[PDB]
RNA sequence: GUGUAGUAUCUG
RNA sequence: CAGAUACUGACACAGUCCCUUU
């Protein structure tokens, strides 16, 4: 007896979530990816609601998703790590309502192995290079490049392998016009395997390895690695070269810090807690997701806690070294999994586990009455949640 | 020799193994397959009221020495 | 001592946790329709005639080549992650006939000796008399 | 070359430069040897790819004039995803008639 | 030990194969001492014979790997007859060398090498002090290249002699010469070490290191610009000063570093160098004359370089200095001269350079003309005809028929730039077949036996063209006369005009043949006797053609002789013959009917050869697809119960074979062969075991996807006793069998029977088992997570993925 | 007709 | 340790020399 499976209702589970200009005009869309099916969608800028144009389906998990533009360009590429076994480049076509396939590089077997890259995808904010690394000593560089058919190339990929290494987040420093730059976490466990009395378990420290490539001698090799205090789970990329501080925002539990090659010192500034939790006071404090509204004018940062809090992060220096950081509560939505900071003053929601929202902005949060931390004050912060009164909810999904 | 592809691929053993590294190895390939599929681990933080960074975050740390120490 | 055989294998790729056999549309049949953890309600349907499956199986193997995934993955791998598919063939993959160039369209038409519009009238009332 | 168990393969990485065949083996697997269904593309590594062995054959080495390609059941099996099939090695059943008809 | 060497030495090629075993395996056992003492001094008697050196340097090959520290005392006796083998002018003999001193470079310590070998570099005689480099190269090969760097940093330093500076420098250029692009990960590290040799007070070092400069700037074509930076001016502010054979090497490393430069370094400093580079364009010697050519080739391939001004500068003088009759007396300068003309047309023009010597093919010389003709057939091959023109065409036509109407000896030139020309042309050329035809036709008539298959070669190629030409009964009128001249005794000409009337019967249809096929067939029949290759091999090609489509005009009773002829051809030696005699079986019985053939074929398996039985085998699966499957398969299965065995044997082969051709079609006929494969499992011969292991895995490979596993899942019962065994061959099918039935019936199954016995508490079991486990854990390796059993806990430990046991 | 690996059985 | 007789791997057959330089 044999079946026919058919379809009813569509998965409507978000994962991953990027912005930008994927059109060619000047309106940002959304490309919102479900488990396993690419989805796009934009807002309306005058009335608010969200429309769909296109629900293509891939056929197999996605475990990364990516946007990149070229230099010079106005187009916006998409990137897309899965399964498959292979790095797959996409283009929005607006004439034909679909996307384009337009490269495809095999790197490996098929399926969610140890050692296969898919993973943790990242892409150089320049445009210049795109890095797919494993969970384990499989490290992968490519290096992207336009010619004079002003069409996209791949070159051959670099290998990046390093025996008995876990990877936690791989990230993309930005340098202005130099030899690109990668970040990631390692911890190597081979002493962890060979002594019986477990001492070695613990006492363990993870380091923050920067990865060089050289572009004129193409090769990848590792430069600065340094231990940490204490674990972090995910990284912030700072806006850097001419316009701000090249560094990282390395978000521990209960901590932030800031670390920079070189010589720079560090700034470690405790996380706000809830007046009066009611919670054990036991558990750690840790963040999930964070934003970027990288602006000519002035920028800032967003992230989000285990109860839903939106903060503000501002990074305070002079010409090249960080002072201190000022965090100040912004507001409180339910937890999301990814947010992406349109322009025109719109914020789009996208929670984990029921509905999703659309919020706009109404002021910026300037010459407020709550006060705002730093990590020159000595010494278990505090602060007071209340409603919004900054934003307002004009759609759900 | 046809040893030559099973020798670069980790986790192959031989006729010297002993039963710790390879229930190490077996825990270790489950912990990496949790967070590739999606609703494996949604499952996870419906079970228990959890979020998904911090069930991914304990998946990380236990990754380090499971299955106890060695002998 | 007395094992079961087992006559269909499948693999939808997401967590289902609900399954019912109950008519949905006034003068319909009997359907399989199934919830999953993400959002998404399916049904599995069976085929009633015989000159009707040798068809759907042909539309479906020539649209593996003809028509590869937008990340590139084989179907048949894919459906067969865990267990090799038995006795099931992909609907989602049929349905996308209707979206392709038309020089495409004829090519996949011409081999079976029908039009595109005869091709979807099909796939559309056979969706539109079970739901 | 699965005949001889003496020759060794590369398996480096894969890359942008697709291997080539000869005239004495145009339609052959890489691996099994085979006749039929060729499905996917060669892929060399760079090492295997430079100055004097460029555009070579790859299961013997001489002069290149068709696209290599892999059988069905290559693909079928994922022996594809291993990196490049280029043989690295002279082989002692083509390196000693040499010798012995030389005389 | 001495009886086994003297068999070695002097014996047939079986009992010297099968006394090589003792001595491999047994080096450590007798000591570094005794056997090697008693190899060289056999290999250091004078004038030994090249079949005796071969085999005196495998038994190398085998016993290295044995005496890894044991190596040490006489590297230097060991390698002074090892040095010498490695420079000779035979490819094979270097390799020889270089494929052990690297083995032993990896079975010994630099620490060794270096102090015994130190003291060679202040040697008097060229031969050492050319080898060392090579020596040094070979190791550096292996050991890794940085471990070196080191040691090289202070070779080319020492204050005491040149000697050493030159030593080093050639073994970095030879270093470069053999690694390839593996330098370029430290190109820097090694630019500065002989960057200091260029400005040194001998015109004996700067030549050594511009030369070494070049290897490196070569093995690192598209990258590497940023080590080059401090060399620019040493090499820059030299050639001025310089002259003689040292300006020759500055040349050449300044050759390679034009390429690398961007679209503005190179453009500029191709202007101030281009000054010496046309004065240099005459000089009485010629190895110099000729890196003169290729720094213009090197400098024209490039992207800074524009149209105009190069055609302005460099073609004045060009084409007049080096278009003489004196360059083809050397070989280098020609192949230099026609590989260099080639980038002209690529980039400024092809007509520009085309007409330019057009005009030239009217000589007396025939030596120019050769040399002319290839660069003219590579310009219009590569780019094409579409900038010629009326006037250029005319001309360029008229030199080739002149040039092709004057031969003296055999060059196999013309025919391909007639062909590649005449291809260009295209449909451009139709006032222009009768007189071609007219010239091949007179030159085919009444010749010495060597120009009548030049015709027959050049109608083979040009009869495409006259195609789109609209001249087929041009093309009728010589195929009517190529007919009577099947009847040369001379094999080459008979496969020429063989080969020509298969490319006419080809590109011309079937049904308007002007000679008919019923009146060609009867006498191309006895034409498949000859013992020739040639004649063969291109006959079974034409006589499949004229049975593909041509077998409605042939009656069903002269295509028996045809078959019983084939049987003959399957005793030939090219594969090519037998990969089509197979073939033109099925061909024929598509039209006949697969039961008179297939019975022939049956008889076939008693030729008590391999290579004849396998062809047969071929034989029998290719007419079983093409017909049909089970019109046949009866016949195959009662041919299996007589007591001889290698006709057992053909039937299992052939079911492979079949089985791979149908593919998707063996889901109907899975049920009859079973009870084959049932008691071919048995406790047989290894051979039959052997080959239904394979026909089990072209079985399963093939219905893959169709839920056929219900008999699958039967058929492994029998393959899994069959695993535990010694020879190589089972063992090879027996697991090709098992993995092909892993991925159609799935790793669970599989899993099962793994488990069972994996931690035997034997050792040959184990190693088996863990073979098997390695192999399924390699595929689908994410797909065994919900395959794992369940193991409970031990004392300390925790051996339960409690995750998996959360309910909802 | 020859060469290049591998395997089985009887006898000394 | 050797001899003899059978067998397997669509094994290959002047293969040609393509930085060896003055
Ligand atoms: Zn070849
Ligand atoms: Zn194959
Ligand atoms: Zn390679």
């Amino acid at each position: 007896m044999f079946l026919y499976n058919l379809t009813l209702q569509r998965a409507t589970g978000i994962s991953f979530a990027i912005h930008g200009n994927f059109s060619g005009t000047k309106q940002q869309e959304i490309v919102v990816s479900r488990g396993k099916i690419l989805e796009l969608l934009r807002p309306d800028p005058n009335t608010g609601k969200v429309h769909t144009l296109l629900t293509v389906e891939v056929f197999g998990v996605i475990r990364s998703l990516m946007a990149f533009r070229l230099t010079g360009g106005t187009k916006d590429y998409i990137v897309v790590g899965s399964d498959s076994g292979r790095i797959v480049i996409l283009e929005y076509q607006p004439s034909k309502n679909m996307f384009e396939k337009i490269h495809q590089e095999t790197f490996g077997k098929s399926g969610c192995r140890r050692i296969v890259p898919g993973q943790f995808l990242a892409v150089d904010p320049k445009g210049r290079a795109v890095m797919i690394s494993a969970i384990e000593k499989q490290k992968l560089v490519y290096i992207l490049n336009r010619d004079a058919a002003a069409r996209l190339t791949i070159s051959s990929p670099l290998e990046a392998h390093k025996a008995n290494t876990l990877v936690y987040h791989v990230v993309g420093v930005d340098v202005g016009f130099e030899n690109p730059m990668f970040a990631c976490l390692e911890m190597d466990y081979e002493e962890a395997d060979n002594d019986p009395t477990g001492e070695a378990a613990a006492n363990t420290q993870q380091t923050l390895t920067f990865y060089e490539l050289d572009l004129g001698l193409n090769h990848v090799v590792r430069k600065y690695s340094e231990p940490l205090e204490e674990h972090g789970n995910f990284l912030i990329t700072v806006p850097g070269g001419s316009d701000g501080p090249s560094g990282v925002l390395i978000c521990s539990e209960n901590y932030i810090t800031y670390k920079n090659f070189g010589d720079q010192p560090d700034i470690r500034c405790p996380i706000p807690r809830r007046r009066n939790d009611l919670d054990d006071p036991e558990r750690g404090m840790i963040f999930v997701c964070s934003a970027t509204h990288k602006t000519k004018s002035m920028f800032f940062f967003l992230a989000q806690t285990e109860q839903g809090d939106i903060f503000k992060i501002t990074l305070e220096t002079d010409e090249d070294m960080v002072t201190e950081i000022r965090l100040k509560y912004f507001d409180t939505v339910p937890v999301a999994a990814a947010m992406c900071v349109l322009k025109t003053g719109f914020l789009f929601v996208a929670s984990e586990f029921g509905n999703h929202y659309l919020y706009q902005i109404a002021h910026l949060g300037d010459d407020d009455e709550e006060p705002e931390f730093s990590s020159a004050m000595p010494l278990t912060f505090f602060f007071q949640p209340r409603p919004l009164k900054n934003l307002v909810l004009v759609d759900e999904l | 020799q046809l040893e030559h592809l099973q020798s670069k691929y980790i986790g192959t053993g031989h006729a010297d193994t002993t039963k710790w590294e390879w229930l190490v190895n077996q825990h270790r390939d489950s912990y990496c397959s949790y967070m590739g599929h999606f609703d494996l681990l949604n499952y996870f933080a419906i079970a228990e009221n959890e979020s998904k960074a911090r069930v991914r975050f304990n998946l990380m740390e236990k990754m380090l020495q499971p299955c106890g120490p060695p002998a | 001592s007395q094992k079961a055989e087992v006559i269909m294998n499948y693999h939808v790729g997401e967590t289902v946790l609900s399954l019912q056999k109950t008519t949905l549309i006034p003068g319909g049949s009997e359907s399989l329709v199934y919830t999953t953890l993400s959002g998404g309600i399916g049904i599995l349907v069976p085929f009633t005639s015989h000159e009707d499956h040798d068809f759907f199986q042909h539309v479906e193997m020539h649209l593996r080549s003809e028509h590869p995934p937008l990340c590139g993955r084989d179907h048949l791998s894919f459906r067969s992650y865990y267990f090799p598919v038995k006795n099931v063939i992909d609907g989602d993959l049929c349905e996308q006939f209707n979206s392709m160039e038309p020089n495409k369209q004829k090519n996949v038409s011409e081999e079976l000796d029908r039009t595109p519009p005869e091709v979807s009238k099909k796939l559309e009332d056979i969706r539109t008399r079970y739901a | 070359a699965k005949h001889h168990p003496d020759l060794i393969f590369c398996r480096k990485q894969a890359g942008v430069a697709i291997g080539r065949l000869c005239e004495k083996c145009d339609g052959k697997c890489v691996i099994c040897d085979s006749y039929v269904r060729p499905c996917t593309l060669v892929r060399i590594c760079d090492e295997c790819n430079y100055g004097s062995y460029q555009g070579r054959c790859v299961i013997c080495g001489g002069p290149g004039v068709s696209d290599a390609y892999y059988c069905k059941e290559c693909t079928i099996q994922e022996k594809d995803r291993d990196g490049c099939p280029k043989i690295v090695n002279l082989g002692s059943s083509k390196t000693d008639l040499f010798y012995e008809r030389k005389k | 030990i001495m009886k086994l060497l003297l068999k070695i030495k002097n014996g047939t090629p079986p009992m010297r194969k099968a006394a090589l075993r003792q001595i491999t395996d047994k080096a450590r056992e007798f000591g570094a001492g005794p056997l090697f003492n008693q190899i060289l001094p056999l290999l250091m008697s004078p004038t030994l014979e090249d079949q005796e050196r071969h085999l005196l340097v495998k038994v190398i090959d085998r016993i290295l790997y044995k005496l890894d520290d044991l190596v040490r005392p006489y590297v230097h006796k060991i390698l002074v007859v090892i040095e010498p083998l490695l420079i000779d002018e035979d490819y094979y003999a270097r390799v020889e060398g270089r494929e052990i001193i690297s083995n032993l470079a990896k079975a010994a310590g630099l620490a060794t090498m270096i102090s015994t070998m130190r003291p060679d570099i202040d040697n008097m005689d060229e031969y050492v002090r050319n080898t060392t480099a090579r020596a040094f190269a070979v190791v550096a090969s292996a050991l890794g290249i940085p471990s070196l760097l080191p040691f090289l940093k202070a070779v080319c330093k020492s204050k005491k002699s040149w000697q050493a500076r030159h030593t080093g420098i050639k073994i970095v250029q030879q270093i470069a010469i053999l690694m390839g692009c593996a330098i370029l990960p430290h190109l820097r590290s090694l630019v500065e070490i002989i960057e200091h040799g260029l400005v040194d007070e001998q015109q004996e070092v700067r030549t050594i290191s511009a030369l070494a400069i070049a290897a490196l700037a070569e093995a690192a074509t598209p990258y590497g610009i940023e080590s080059f930076d401090s060399v620019l001016k040493p090499l820059w502010k030299g050639i001025r000063q310089h002259r003689g054979k040292g300006l020759a090497a500055f040349l050449k490393a300044i050759g390679y570093l034009i390429p690398l430069m961007d679209a503005e370094y190179a453009n500029y400093y191709t202007r101030e160098v281009m000054l010496i580079l046309i004065r240099e364009f005459q000089s009485p010697d010629e190895e110099m004359k000729k890196i003169v050519l290729k720094v213009v080739k090197q400098c024209c391939g490039t992207d800074g370089v524009e149209a105009n001004y190069i055609k302005t500068e460099i073609l004045p003088p060009f084409f007049k200095h080096f278009w003489q009759h004196r360059m083809a007396l050397d070989r280098r300068n020609y192949r230099q001269l026609v590989d260099t003309t080639v980038e002209l047309a690529n980039k400024v023009g092809a007509a520009e350079i085309i007409s330019r010597i057009v005009d030239d093919l009217k000589d007396e010389a025939e030596q120019y003309r050769k040399m002319v003709m290839e660069t003219i057939e590579k310009i219009m091959g590569n780019l094409g005809a579409a900038d010629i023109d009326h006037k250029l065409e005319e001309q360029l036509i008229d030199g080739i028929l002149y040039a092709f109407q004057e031969q003296t000896t055999e060059d196999s030139v013309m025919l391909n730039g007639f062909g590649t020309v005449v291809n260009a042309l295209g449909k451009r050329v139709k006032p222009y077949l009768p007189q071609i035809c007219g010239t091949v036709l007179w030159r085919l008539n009444n010749k010495s036996a060597k120009v009548r298959q030049q015709a027959a070669d050049l109608i083979s190629r040009t009869a495409v063209v006259m195609k789109t030409c609209q001249e087929e009964k041009l093309m009728g009128h010589l195929g009517v006369v190529l007919y009577e001249y099947l009847g040369e005794e001379y094999p080459e000409v008979l496969g020429s005009i063989l080969g020509a009337l298969k490319a006419i019967v080809n590109v011309i249809g079937m049904h308007k043949m002007t000679p008919p096929i019923k009146d060609l067939l009867p006498r191309l029949t006895p034409i498949l006797k000859n013992r020739h290759e040639k004649v063969q091999e291109n006959c079974i090609d034409l006589v499949g053609r004229i049975a593909d489509r041509g077998a409605e005009y042939v009656s069903a009773r002269e295509w028996m002789r045809i078959c019983f002829e084939l049987l003959e051809l399957l005793k030939a030696h090219k594969k090519a013959i037998r990969r089509a005699t197979v073939n033109t079986f099925g061909y024929i019985a598509k039209a006949i009917g697969p039961h008179d053939v297939l019975a022939t074929l049956l008889n076939n398996l008693k030729v008590q050869e391999r290579q004849n039985r396998v062809c047969t085998t071929v034989a029998i699966a290719i007419v079983a697809e093409t017909c049909s499957p089970f019109t046949v398969l009866p016949a195959l299965m009662n041919e299996y119960r007589v007591p001889e065995l290698n006709v057992q044997n053909g039937v299992l082969k052939s079911l492979s074979f079949l089985f791979e051709y149908i593919g998707e079609m063996g889901k109907d006929y899975i049920y009859a062969v079973t009870p084959l494969l049932e008691d071919a499992l048995m406790d047989r011969d290894l051979v039959h075991r052997q080959t239904a292991s394979a026909v089990v895995q072209h079985m399963s490979l093939g219905v893959y996807g169709f839920g056929c596993e219900d008999s699958l899942n039967h058929l492994l019962n029998y393959v899994w006793p069959n695993v535990f065994e010694t020879s190589p061959h089972v063992i090879q099918a027996v697991m090709g069998a098992l993995e092909g039935l892993r991925v159609a019936i799935g790793p669970c199954r599989m899993l099962q029977y793994c488990l069972q016995g994996l931690f035997h508490p034997a050792r040959k079991v184990r190693d088996v088992y863990w073979k098997i486990y390695n192999s399924i854990y390699i595929g689908s390796q994410d797909a065994l997570i919900a395959h794992y059993p369940r193991i409970y806990n031990d004392d300390k430990n925790t051996y339960i993925r409690y995750e998996l046991d959360y309910i909802l």
